[PDB]
Parts: structure tokens; C-alpha cells; sequence
RNA sequence: GCGCCGUGGCGCAGUGGAAGCGCGCAGGUCUCAUAAACCUGAUGUCCUCGGAUCGAAACCGAGCGGCGCUACCA
């Protein structure tokens, strides 16, 4: 069986904004499953559902359906949580999806590994997401953290390496766009042009011809922001090593 | 490079870029579901068997590679009634053309009429009519109208300007149209000691008429590009191709080598002596039909104040009228030409909303 | 250079009663809406709605059944084409 | 049921079926497609012949067979006046068919 | 060829597990009836094909169509 709930620590927290998988409807609200909060059991009081009335209950709340929300009451001794879905503030919602969106990925994460090699769910969770939430937060910013440059991983050991080097595949060649707009319309300008791309291209990407004027090149990025050192190396060579040629190029 | 110049005039779908096709084996590209929009451009190799084009004769009786006579090229214009002035223009340029006329639609077709009255007026002697779609007539339709050709083709000035009926789709014999521009249109001498002067009619593109180019000479580009003014624009000759072939230099016949700016532009030797009016002085003389439309009215005479399409060169401008005497009118312009010589003109009138060619000329200075 | 023909789509939209309305679908954003709005009310019965959709799009409400009258209207007093009208339902 | 039910409407009984007998035409009587639905008994109705005319409700229809829009339909015309004529007996859309079909009326609208 | 829309029908939007909105058609429910108001839809996995990874329409490619760049590339 797979469990385990998001976050560090089994219960949570009052004032805990989630999002809410709706499941069935009964009298007190719905029996909620709370998708940033592991899969316990709360509801929806019908009072704090929605700010005004809208009479209908099947399209604004909807079964199957996610929806923004916030915990009021939790008792940590067993296992209730009183929701409620009016009490999140205006924006506040972006935010909250993009956390909601934020634990979906690390779900994702934590499964494949499950999958490949079964062995405890809990050692798992306990030996990929937690240390590094303790040290910040939340397990996505370490992951992006990590993506940006490679350090949470050093930190708290994975089980295998495979497992790490198959994320980092995952994650990874990017294409980035590069456009160049050359002042030509000479005959031999097409011909200075290719030679100035020839010389840039080599030594490190993907170069297409759309126009006598207008070429669109392709810049591949191995860590994401890698890609943007390449670029602006290029920009630099178009001011300062085509200056020979005498070739007036222009840069979007 | 390719020696002379052959247009391939005509009314519209009569293929004309079909023949150019299974002469060349090139298309135009298309226009995809129209037709030929800008000049189409095409060469090819013709060499003979003594004992064709490939260097090949063991196509017919045997081996003996055939002997190279001259490589040629073509200038597909297009045949809708409205393209009249970029054929008008293409002209400029021809050492001579083939009336591709359809053999199953009613001869004197409005467009065949007003190409070929405009071939023998720009002066395009060097002629030969051609019977396109005959694989799909009876045997008594391609000559009735190869008798229809033979009795217009009289008072005119085409005394034997031969015609050689073909199957453009099926390529059916097309050497005898080879032999026929192999006889009647001569590859005219050029001096090259002359000044350098050219007609460009595509940029991404354009063909000598006198002179000669060398890769690395200093160039400049008339009227060029305006302010309201027009002044010349300079340049370095970068480089020289015909077809798809690199050369050192580039001679007359043939064309050379964004969108097609300057179009309607000459270029001529750097430090060079040459004319951009604004006022042109023409001598004149007038059809008395407007040959060309799908109906015959009679030209009326010019009127001043009167905007009429001047057609100079490769150029195509637009003009009025200040000067109206018997055979000579002055002429203010728009857009500026570049006088390279005396020369000759060719002009029309927007008689119901497009264009037509009404009467003639020659520039004067 | 602008585009002669664009989809004006005129549907079928369920109105109080057997009675329907005249939903427009596509509509050139060129001219002053409200005062367009303004004319329609004043030449028939009908009340104007416009509900706003993102980028591209207005759904521009008449309430009613006349969709050839609407389309002769529209004809007769500049503003709208010929060609780009689209009867969507029945 | 016949519209909407009602507790006014079982004060009336209709009869005449879905399975019955096509009418056909007689003299100074013709067939109409339905041009405009107007108001106060009044309709605008093209003739299959060539002329526009002005069709006008008469009696039995009036309350009993509603009607709506690009119907064939049965018109006696005035015998002394043109303009202004008569609805004698709407057509139903199968009854309407089978006339195409027989190629009684001319073959020019669509049902 | 690039970019977005790739549907469960149209028209709008979102990218790593959650059948996204507005309209339309198809059908229901409520009322004596229609409309509003409500749900359910339809090629089951959101271009065609398969894979890395349990998986996914989303990650990757070969292969198509509409337009945001091109101008006919001898
Ligand atoms: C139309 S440009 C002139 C023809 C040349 N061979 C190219 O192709
Ligand atoms: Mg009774």
C-alpha cells in the first residue's frame, strides 16, 4: 500500500491553506481528501463553502473536482480537520494552486523510485523530501534549488544513484531562441553572414535560415540558465569579433 | 553562362511555363494554386547530334557525344490579362521569344493578341509560334488553326515565323522546336567595349544588355533609393552566378545574380554618366485597336492631364501628362528613370479599372 | 490589407418562452460597441448584453427571433458585411 | 397533449391523426412556402407559382393547427381581388415531403 | 520549417498524476407547459505513432493541419 502524507510532520496545521479533491457529498459538507496534506479525512461545514449564495452545489464545489481551501480546526490526538473553502482570501488562491501544483510534482517524484525498487514508502520519504524541507520548507524550492545548482542532493543521501542521475534526465538539451537581424541587401551578404554565423557556432547551436535578413538559431541549455550564458557570448561576438567584415547586424 | 535571352509569351493556361518545362525540365516553383506570378527563370544545354540536351546522343542513332552549340536560357512570364506590365517589363530583357498558343481554344485569344502586337513593337523579331495542347485535339482542329495562324501571321510582319504544334505535357516533339530555336533565334553579337548597363527585375536578380561585370568592380544602382528624391545607391560586385553555377564574370543574354525592392532598377558602372528625370520627352505613336481584352474599341488620342503607365526598361512607372503635340509628349513621373541611352518605351492606359496597351515610342534626350 | 470574410456566427440561444435570442459570435472590433448596441435597441425589441471573453471575442445578446430581419438591419445601416454572417441552431 | 399540457386544454379534443389522407390541389387554390409569420391573422407567404401575395388566416386553423416558419401550405386565392389571400389547409413536414417527392408542387424550397 | 490551437462538438485557456471554462447540439430533471435554473454527454484517456519512466493529453522524437517570421532561395 502507498501512503505517507506531503509535508515533514504527520498532522497539520491551523490556518493550513490546501487544496481539496472533492469525494462524496453527505450533510455537514463533503468527506474531502486534502492533497497538500497527506490523505486524511475532513469537511466543509456548509457556512465557509463559498462568499455568497449560489444555490447550486454541483458546479461551483463539483465531485471529482479540486478546490482552494484552508483548515480552521485540527485536533492532534486521532484525526479531524474542519475545512473551509470562503476564508482564502483574494489572490491568495494563485498562490495557493501554485503550491498545490508544487506537491502534485513531488508526488510524481516519489513514486517512479517506489515503483523501480518497492522496499518501505515511509525510509523513502524520510531519506528524499523531509531534510531538506526542515532546512527550508517546502521540498519543491529545494528541487529547484538543486536544478539550479547541485547541493540539496549531496545533502541527505539518496537510495541509489540511478534514481539521481534518471531525475536529472528528467529535468533536463533546451531550446532557447536566438534571432538575428542583419541590415543586408547586397549579393555577397548572404555569403558574410554564413561566415560570421561559422565562426560563432563552433567551439561550445541550431542554426535556421528563414531570410536573406533574418536568421533564427537555436541555443541548447544542459542546466536551463546555461543557455543564457551562450547567448549573451554571442551578442558579444556579433559587436566585437564582426567588426572586419563591416556588416551592420541587429538583435531583437 | 547562358549566351541569349528566349520569352516565352502568350495568353494565360495555354502553358507557357509547361513548354519551358519539358524543354528545361525546371519549373517556375509556383502561384501554387494560381499560376506563374513573377517571371519564372530556367537554362539549359543544347548540344546536336552530328552522328539533344545531354551530352548524350545514344538516344537516337548513336554514341558520339553530341557537340555543344550553346546554353541558353528562358524567361517565363506569366499570361493572365492583368500581368501585362511585368511581361512588358521581361521584354526588356528577351533576345527574342515563342508564342505558346492553345490548340484547343478559339485563336486570337485577348492576352496572345496583345503579347505578340507588343513583340512587334518593342522590336522582338526573332519569333516562333508554337501549338501547345494538340494531345488533345482531332487532327482536323490542329490545322484549321494552324491555318487561322498561317493567314494572321500574313499582312503582319511574320512572313515565315514557323509553327511547331507540340504536346507540352507528354514533351512530344520538342526537339523540332529545339531545331527551330536553333535556326531562327540567333545568338546576337555583343560589343563588349560598351558601358556596362543592366535591368534588374528580382532581388532576394537581373540580365545585362550591354558591357560586361567582373567579380570585385564598383557598382552603383539607379534611380535607387528615394527621400521627395532618388538618389544612387553603391556596392561591391560580392559575387556572380548564373543558374545555380558560380562565375568570375558575366556577359549579355541570360539573367544574373528583400522582397524584390529594387525592381524596375539599372545598374551601371560606378563614376558613370547617366540621366534620373523626373521629365521625359517622348516621340510617339499610337495602335488604332486596344488588342488585348477578351473587345476591339478604338484607342482614343492622349488627353493631357492624364495618368498613363510608362513602361522604361525593366522598369514599370507611373506618369502625367503635360505635353500633348502629334507625336511627341512630355511626361512627368513619380518614381525617377534612369536614361541609359536614346532607347525604347512601351505605354497604356486604364481603360475599365486594368491596364492596357495602347501605343509607343522612344525616350528622348 | 484586411480580411473581407470573417465568421459573424448569429446562434440559437433558448430565451424565456418558446421565444429565442439573437447571440453574435465573432464580432469586428472596429467600430463603437455600446453605440452599435444602442442603434440595435432602438430599431427593434431587443435589449443589448455584450459578455467579454480574453484576447478575442465578444458575445453581442439580442433577445428575439428575426436573425434575417437582424442581418437586413445591419445591411442597411454601415458597419457590417454581406458575406460574413452565419445562421448556427436550426 | 397537444402545446402545454394545461388545465385548459382537456376542454376541446382534436381529431384527426397522423395517419392521414394528403390534400391536393383544386381551382383558384395553389400551394405557399411561408415567407414571414405576421401579426393580427395576417402572413407573409410566397406562392410555388411566382407571385408574392399576402396570405391571411381564415377561421378553423386559427386556434386548432398552430403554424410557424417556412411552411407549404394550401391557399385558396381571392377569385375577385389578387393581393390579399387565404389559408385554407397547412401541410405536415412528411405530408410535405411525399408532395416533393411526387413532384406535384415545383421543386424550388426546402423544408 | 518555425510558434500557439491541437477535444468530448464550437469558441476561449493550462502545462509533469486531479476529465479546464463559456456556448452549442444530444438527452434528462424541476413546473400543468416552455424558458431561466439545473446535471449527464460524445473516439475514454486533451494531433498521428510509439518509447524513456508504473504512469500522463503534458517528457522525447519521426509524421499532419491553421495562422505569428520568411518572400519564391539559382
Ligand atoms: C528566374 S531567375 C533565372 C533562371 C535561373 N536559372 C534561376 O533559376
Ligand atoms: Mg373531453
Amino acid at each position: 500500500t502507498s501512503h505517507c502524507r506531503f509535508y515533514e510532520n504527520k498532522y497539520p496545521e491551523i490556518d493550513d491553506i490546501v487544496m481539496v479533491n472533492v469525494q462524496q457529498i453527505a450533510e455537514m459538507g463533503a468527506y474531502v481528501k486534502l492533497l497538500e496534506y497527506d490523505n486524511i479525512e475532513g469537511m466543509i461545514l456548509l457556512s465557509e463553502l463559498s462568499r455568497r449564495r449560489i444555490r447550486s452545489i454541483q458546479k461551483l464545489i463539483r465531485v471529482g473536482k479540486n478546490d482552494v481551501a484552508v483548515v480552521l480546526r485540527v485536533d492532534k490526538e486521532k484525526g479531524y480537520i474542519d475545512l473551509s473553502k470562503r476564508r482564502v482570501s483574494s489572490e491568495d488562491i494563485i498562490k495557493c494552486e501554485e503550491k498545490y501544483q508544487k506537491s502534485k510534482t513531488v508526488h510524481s517524484i516519489l513514486r517512479y523510485c517506489a515503483e523501480k525498487f518497492q522496499i518501505p514508502l515511509e525510509e523513502l520519504y524520510k531519506t528524499i523530501a523531509w531534510p531538506l524541507s526542515r532546512k527550508f520548507g517546502h521540498a519543491y524550492e529545494a528541487f529547484k534549488l538543486s536544478i539550479i545548482d547541485e547541493t540539496v542532493w549531496e545533502g541527505i543521501e539518496p537510495p541509489s544513484k540511478d534514481v539521481l542521475d534518471e531525475l536529472k534526465n528528467y529535468i533536463s538539451a533546451v531550446k532557447i531562441r536566438a534571432d538575428v537581424e542583419v541590415s543586408c541587401f547586397s549579393y555577397e551578404g548572404i555569403d558574410a553572414i554564413k561566415d560570421a554565423l561559422k565562426s560563432a557556432e563552433d567551439m561550445s547551436v541550431k542554426v535556421k535560415l528563414v531570410a536573406a535578413p533574418l536568421y533564427v538559431l537555436t541555443t541548447q541549455a544542459l542546466d536551463k540558465q546555461k543557455g543564457i550564458e551562450q547567448l549573451e557570448s554571442a551578442i558579444e561576438k556579433i559587436t566585437e569579433v564582426i567588426t572586419k567584415y563591416g556588416g551592420v547586424c541587429n538583435i531583437t | 553562362q547562358a549566351t541569349i535571352n528566349i520569352g516565352t509569351i502568350g495568353h494565360v493556361a495555354h502553358g507557357k511555363s509547361t513548354v519551358v518545362r519539358a524543354i528545361s525540365g525546371v519549373q517556375t516553383v509556383r502561384l501554387e494554386r494560381n499560376i506563374t506570378i513573377k517571371l519564372g527563370y530556367a537554362n539549359a544545354k543544347i548540344y546536336k547530334c552530328q552522328e539533344e540536351i545531354s551530352p548524350k546522343c545514344q538516344r537516337p542513332g548513336c554514341p558520339g557525344r553530341y557537340k555543344l552549340v550553346r546554353h541558353v536560357s528562358f524567361v517565363d512570364c506569366p499570361g493572365h490579362d492583368i500581368l501585362m506590365s511585368t511581361m512588358l517589363s521581361g521584354a526588356a530583357v528577351m533576345d527574342a521569344a515563342l508564342l505558346l498558343i492553345a490548340g484547343n481554344e478559339s485563336c486570337p485569344q485577348p492576352q496572345t493578341s496583345e503579347h505578340l502586337a507588343a513583340i512587334e513593337i518593342m522590336k522582338l523579331k526573332h519569333v516562333i509560334i508554337l501549338q501547345n495542347k494538340v494531345d488533345l485535339m482531332r487532327e482536323e482542329s490542329a490545322l484549321e488553326h494552324q491555318k487561322s495562324i498561317l493567314k494572321f501571321i500574313r499582312g503582319t510582319i511574320a512572313d515565315g515565323a514557323p509553327i511547331v504544334p507540340i504536346s507540352a505535357q507528354l514533351k512530344y516533339n520538342i526537339d523540332a522546336v529545339n531545331e527551330f530555336i536553333v535556326k531562327t533565334i540567333p545568338v546576337p553579337p555583343r560589343d563588349f567595349m560598351i558601358s556596362p548597363r543592366l535591368i534588374v527585375i528580382r532581388s532576394f536578380g537581373g540580365s545585362i544588355l550591354n558591357g560586361v561585370f567582373k567579380l570585385g568592380d564598383e557598382i552603383e544602382i539607379r534611380p535607387g533609393i528615394v527621400t521627395i528624391q532618388c538618389k544612387p545607391i553603391f556596392s561591391n560586385i560580392v559575387s556572380l552566378f548564373a543558374e545555380q553555377n558560380d562565375l568570375k564574370f558575366a556577359v549579355p543574354g541570360g539573367l544574373i545574380g528583400r522582397a524584390d525592392r529594387l525592381v524596375g532598377q539599372v545598374v551601371g558602372a560606378k563614376g558613370h554618366l547617366p540621366n534620373i528625370y523626373t521629365d521625359i520627352e517622348i516621340n510617339y505613336f499610337l495602335l488604332r485597336r486596344l488588342l488585348g481584352v477578351k473587345k476591339q474599341a478604338k484607342v482614343r488620342k492622349l488627353e493631357p492631364n492624364e495618368v498613363l503607365m510608362v513602361n522604361i526598361g525593366s522598369t514599370a512607372t507611373g506618369a502625367r501628362v503635360v505635353a500633348v503635340k502629334a507625336d511627341m509628349a512630355r511626361l512627368q513621373l513619380t518614381s525617377p528613370a534612369c536614361t541609359e541611352i536614346n532607347e525604347k518605351i512601351a505605354l497604356s492606359r486604364r481603360i475599365e479599372k486594368h491596364w492596357r496597351l495602347i501605343g509607343w515610342a522612344t525616350i528622348k534626350k | 490589407e484586411t480580411a473581407t470574410s470573417n465568421y459573424i456566427h448569429i446562434r440559437i440561444q433558448q430565451r424565456n418562452g418558446r421565444k429565442t435570442l439573437t447571440t453574435v459570435q465573432g464580432v469586428p472590433e472596429e467600430y463603437d460597441l455600446k453605440r452599435i448596441l444602442k442603434v440595435l435597441k432602438k430599431d427593434f425589441a431587443c435589449n443589448g448584453n455584450i459578455v467579454k471573453d480574453p484576447e478575442m471575442g465578444e458575445i453581442i445578446q439580442l433577445q428575439g427571433d428575426q436573425r434575417a430581419k437582424v442581418c437586413e438591419f445591419m445591411i442597411s445601416q454601415l458597419g457590417l458585411q454581406k458575406k460574413n454572417i452565419k445562421i448556427h441552431g436550426f | 397533449n397537444t402545446k402545454g399540457g394545461k388545465k385548459g386544454r382537456r376542454g376541446k379534443n382534436d381529431s384527426d391523426g397522423p395517419k392521414r389522407e394528403l390534400i391536393y390541389k383544386e381551382e383558384g387554390q395553389e400551394y405557399a412556402q411561408i415567407t414571414k409569420m405576421l401579426g393580427n391573422g395576417r402572413v407573409e407567404a410566397s406562392c410555388f407559382d411566382g407571385n408574392k401575395r399576402m396570405a391571411h388566416i381564415r377561421g378553423k386553423l386559427r386556434k386548432k393547427v398552430w403554424m410557424g416558419q417556412g411552411d407549404i401550405i394550401l391557399v385558396s386565392l381571392r377569385d375577385f381581388q389578387d393581393d390579399q389571400c387565404d389559408v385554407v389547409h397547412k401541410y405536415n413536414l412528411d405530408e410535405a415531403r411525399t408532395l416533393k417527392n411526387q413532384g406535384e408542387l415545383p421543386e424550388n424550397a426546402k423544408i
